RNA sequence: AUUAAACCUUGUACCUUUUGCAUAAUGAACUAACUAGAAAACUUCUAACUAAAAGAAUUACAGCUAGAAACCCCGAAACCAAAC
RNA sequence: AACGAGCUUGGUGAUAGCUGGUUACCCAAAAAAUGAAUUUAAGUUCAAUUUUAAACUUGCUAAAAAAACAAAAUCAAAAA
């Protein structure tokens, strides 16, 4: 449930997850549905990450 | 079936070409020991390129502009 | 009959238009016309490759006729012109023979001239200097 | 199909290039619908490309006729008297521009 | 093939007749009406397939279940034979086992 | 069924101008549902093609075929309407420009055979058409002379071109 | 939401402009052409 | 070549000697050429049409200069 | 049974006359091979088919450059009869970054680094 | 292809099968019309909402809901019941 | 008007591992007819192949010695 610039979120997600992977994550942006899809399981890291941002 | 004159020559010509091929394969520039490892780096990188493409498959992005551009089919002169 | 094809007239005319110059029922009866048209198209496609080869055979015959008038066989005319670094092709050599007989005689003299030098050269054993017309213009 | 069709020899209309080159295309007609999906690309051609084509080719007279129409159609007439008609129904702007240039050449 | 030698009469369609103009109204009777009625209750049709869908064997069995006892002898005999044919087709014949 | 042959006698051309050759009259006539094979009628129709009206009648009067009397009766009717309705001056000044036979509507019947087998027989009908053109019959066919044959041969030689070359 | 600003520029939405979501519909194949006709896959 | 003489390159003549000028008169496409192969169940529609762009050039002049 | 063949080593031991005939020094051996396919692998066993694709010689009469090292030579000996092996020669030296775009491989086997298409003069 | 319809050159009808083979063997006088792939258990794609989904009864340790996506035609000798 | 068992209607769209047929275009890939069981060998199910999609990492050719044999394949370090 992403509103606004879904591409800005992709940029932040890639930077946040890149050190953990050691490589850029593969992601899909569905601008029609408003969702961002990432290859691999990163739910816990992204859940904690989004809490810090205050969403 | 007697073998023709032209047939016999064409085989000989090919044999001479292969005979020379023997000579040029008889003088290796490097020995077996010296060969080991001289191309390791290039081989290592090449496989990484192969793996990277294989493991990078994922669906494509979807844009609103594609869906909304369909409305232009009813574009008109006012 | 909710849905019946309504365009079969034009589908039929697609085949029959190609068959109108045949003879017999091939030219108007679709079941027979369709089989004939498919053989005509296959023949046309294969004839496209064959046409190029037949034209070359025609040129070689015409070149042989022209060169024999001056006393030269076809192999002697062609190879010795090549040995002079003249790269005229067989199609053009026929045009010169039919329409430029004086030029073609010059080519025959040049080809015979180079041929004679080759005969002397082989007997020369390499000590003799190379022929005037046997010199090769180098490129780099 | 060679023997089922006519043939001719290579030729030019009036020794086209011996003294001076003359463009054989002399008239282009474009029929449009003001509001019809199939004529959209032709409408964009008129807005953007028709004026430039006319200036580049000052010997061709170009007629643009917006009218209630089911299929846009291009009619090309040459100096020798030949007429060629092309259905432009639901073609993109680029295809129409590409086709129009072929008629001129 | 033979083709018409004349144009048929042009078809005249009134797009703003009452039925076309008001098509779809009350399809949200439930969500906009507190769910007192489900939209399927607005479907007009055979009693055995109002608000229901199925394959032909299912439709044949459903019609018999609903109005089988009010059917004519010719119709009921034909319907019963259709069930047995479809039963054998779906349960014994086909590419996929 | 179509009946266009009858309609052809209704064509009206505009008045000819003084400086023009006089247009020959043309008369179209037919008899439709004749109990006779069209294949058989072709021979009678073929024979009179190109002959004058009187010459055609003379040959038909002494033919033993059933179709000859039918064609003769049609020819006489065509002759009368030509003078009576089509402004033909002299009855004799007419020749057969066109004469042919066509299929009619036929009836299907049963042909009995030996063992309860049958066949479908056809009761055949045919049509007969003629056009009469005012004027003497066109001059007969003249065979080519030897000189004419030689001339055509030389033209073929002179038409030769050098093929598949500049 | 800039996407809503895009709607302002575009022509009216209507029953003539409708389109399904991409790839939402597969193609149904009938045994009519040579590829899927003939023995029909059996 | 001329009536009384010819010059032959080995294989090409020098730019100083010969200048040949041509003009583009027409840019066109070939007539439809049918390409149909032979195959089991040939059919009439297993057919391809090849149309190729074409150019027509008029040769304008051939000139020579005394630079032998 | 048709099977893979092992050539006796004596075949690849040259003779002094061979060096004179082909003009190759047994010392300072050439570094790179020029190999072209001149026969078809149709009607040849699959192992010969495999190596031809490994070596890049899928198209005929198109030259491929290969290392003159024993491992490569072992593969070449398998398909020796379907190829022509020519020593790569560098009359003017290896191509540099400046001359990398001006090279041309001659039929003689020489890689020239300057290609002018002009009379030698 | 050709200046030229035929001459010259090239060319072992179609379908079905037979082992991938046709000088085999079936089928077709020709025209017109008619004349034979049909279902959602699992899987895939597209969306809604999401530790929940579904307009009652069902599934759920990211699921669940909806959509789309599928499986021919003609032909026996027979057998049985009731009439004639 | 063709009885080892009449004819008509119905059951009935009987059934047929058998014969025949199975209607537009384009692109791509492609087995093999091997092993096993079957009143099974005119069929079917499984293996094996082939194929589509997805996941992530070594595969193919080659392969020293060295064993196993008896005194060209199996295995497969390094490399290329
Ligand atoms: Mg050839
Ligand atoms: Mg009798
Ligand atoms: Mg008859
Ligand atoms: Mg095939
Ligand atoms: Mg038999
Ligand atoms: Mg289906
Ligand atoms: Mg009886
Ligand atoms: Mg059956
Ligand atoms: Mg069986
Ligand atoms: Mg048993
Ligand atoms: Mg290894």
């Amino acid at each position: 449930k992403v509103e606004g610039d879904i591409w800005a979120l992709q940029k932040d997600v890639e930077e946040f997850l890149s050190p953990l992977l050691g490589k850029t994550p593969i992601t899909q942006v569905n601008e029609v549905t408003g969702t961002l899809r990432i290859k691999g399981y990163f739910d816990e890291q992204l859940k904690a990450w989004l809490l810090e941002k205050g969403f | 079936r007697t073998v023709s004159f032209q047939a016999k020559e064409s085989m000989i010509r090919r044999l001479e070409v292969e005979a020379e091929n023997h000579y040029w394969l008889s003088m290796p520039y490097m020995t077996a020991e010296q060969e080991c490892g001289h191309a390791a780096e290039r081989r290592a990188q090449a496989f990484e390129a192969i793996k990277a493409a294989a493991t990078s498959k994922f669906p494509k992005h979807r844009y609103i502009a594609d869906q909304l551009d369909h409305l232009n089919i009813s574009k008109k002169w006012s | 009959l909710r849905n019946r094809l309504t365009d079969r007239y034009w589908r039929v005319q697609e085949v029959l238009k190609h068959a109108q110059h045949f003879r017999g029922r091939k030219n108007r009866c679709y079941r027979l016309a369709v089989r004939a048209v498919t053989r005509a198209f296959v023949k046309c496609t294969k004839a496209r490759r064959l046409k190029k080869r037949n034209l070359r055979t025609l040129w070689i015959n015409r070149i042989t006729a022209a060169s024999q008038e001056h006393g030269l066989k076809y192999p002697a005319f062609i190879v010795n012109l090549i040995k002079c670094q003249v790269e005229l092709n067989r199609k053009v050599l026929v045009d010169l023979a039919i329409y430029e007989p004086k030029t073609f005689k010059s080519l025959a003299a040049l080809a015979k001239r180079r041929q004679q030098e080759g005969f002397a050269a082989a007997l020369g054993d390499g000590k003799e200097p190379e022929g005037i017309f046997s010199r090769v213009v180098q490129y780099h | 199909t060679g023997r089922g069709t006519s043939s001719r020899f290579l030729t030019s209309v009036l020794h086209n290039g011996l003294g001076r080159y003359v463009q054989q295309l002399q008239r282009l007609s474009l029929s449009l619908s003001r509001d019809a999906p199939s004529s959209r690309g032709a409408r964009e051609f008129v807005e953007r490309e028709v004026t430039d084509f006319a200036r580049r080719n000052p010997g061709v007279v170009v007629y643009v006729n917006p009218r209630p129409c089911a299929m846009p159609r291009i009619v090309a007439e040459y100096l020798n008297g030949a007429v060629r008609e092309e259905n432009v129904n639901s073609k993109s702007v680029e295809e129409i521009k590409s086709l129009v240039q072929k008629l001129a050449d | 093939a033979f083709v018409r030698l004349t144009l048929p009469p042009p078809k005249v369609v009134d797009r703003w007749n009452e039925k076309r103009a008001l098509f779809g109204v009350y399809d949200n009777i439930g969500i906009l009406g507190n769910f007192e009625k489900h939209p399927k209750e607005l479907i007009k049709g055979p009693v055995w397939l109002r608000g229901w869908r199925g394959n032909e064997l299912q439709r044949c069995v459903r019609k018999k279940k609903f109005v089988g006892n009010r059917m004519f002898i010719e119709d009921l005999h034909n319907l019963n034979k259709r069930i047995s044919y479809l039963y054998k087709h779906f349960n014994r014949h086909g590419k996929y086992r | 069924i179509s009946r266009k042959w009858e309609k052809k006698n209704k064509i009206v051309y505009p008045p000819q101008l003084p400086g023009e050759p006089r247009r020959p009259a043309e008369i179209y006539h037919c008899r439709r549902q004749i109990k006779y094979s069209k294949d058989k009628m072709w021979y009678l129709a073929k024979m009179i093609r190109g002959m004058s009206i009187d010459q055609a009648l003379a040959q038909l009067e002494f033919n033993d075929k059933k179709g000859a009397q039918i064609i003769k009766e049609v020819l006489l009717e065509a002759q009368d309407m030509a003078v009576r309705d089509h402004n033909v001056e002299f009855r004799s000044n007419l020749h057969i420009a066109e004469s042919t036979s066509g299929r009619g509507q036929c009836l299907k019947r049963i042909r009995y055979h030996g063992r309860g087998r049958f066949g479908i027989m056809e009761k055949v009908y045919c049509h007969y058409f003629v056009k009469l053109v005012e004027g003497p019959p066109p001059p007969p066919e003249v065979p080519k002379t030897a000189v004419d044959h030689a001339k055509d041969y030389i033209q073929q030689l002179r038409s030769r071109t050098i093929i598949h070359t500049l | 939401g800039t996407s809503l600003d895009l709607l302002r520029s575009l022509p009216r939405v209507s029953l003539a402009n409708l389109k399904p979501s991409p790839n939402s519909r597969k193609r149904e194949r009938r045994p009519r052409d040579r590829r899927r006709g003939r023995k029909c896959g059996r | 070549g001329a009536d009384n003489f010819t010059l032959l390159g080995k294989p090409l003549l020098r730019k100083e000697l010969v200048r040949v000028e041509a003009t583009v008169i027409e840019k066109t496409e070939s007539w439809p050429k049918i390409n149909m192969k032979f195959r089991k169940r040939k059919n009439f529609r297993k057919k391809k049409i090849i149309v190729n762009p074409q150019t027509i050039l008029r040769i304008n002049t051939i000139e020579i200069a005394p630079r032998l | 049974k048709f099977t893979k063949s092992r050539i006796p080593d004596k075949v690849f031991q040259p003779k002094p006359e061979d060096h004179e005939k082909y003009g190759g020094d047994p010392q300072n051996p050439h570094k790179l091979h020029i190999v072209t396919r001149i026969r078809s692998t149709k009607r040849r066993p699959y192992w010969e088919k495999d190596t031809i694709k490994m070596l890049g010689l899928q198209k005929a009469h198109s030259p491929q450059i290969h290392k003159n090292i024993p491992s490569v030579n072992a593969k070449l000996k398998v398909v020796k009869h379907l190829i022509r092996i020519q020593p790569l020669k560098l009359p003017q030296g290896l191509p540099t970054e400046e001359t990398m775009s001006s090279t041309c491989l001659k039929s003689t086997g020489e890689l020239v680094v300057q290609w002018h298409l002009k009379p030698v003069e």
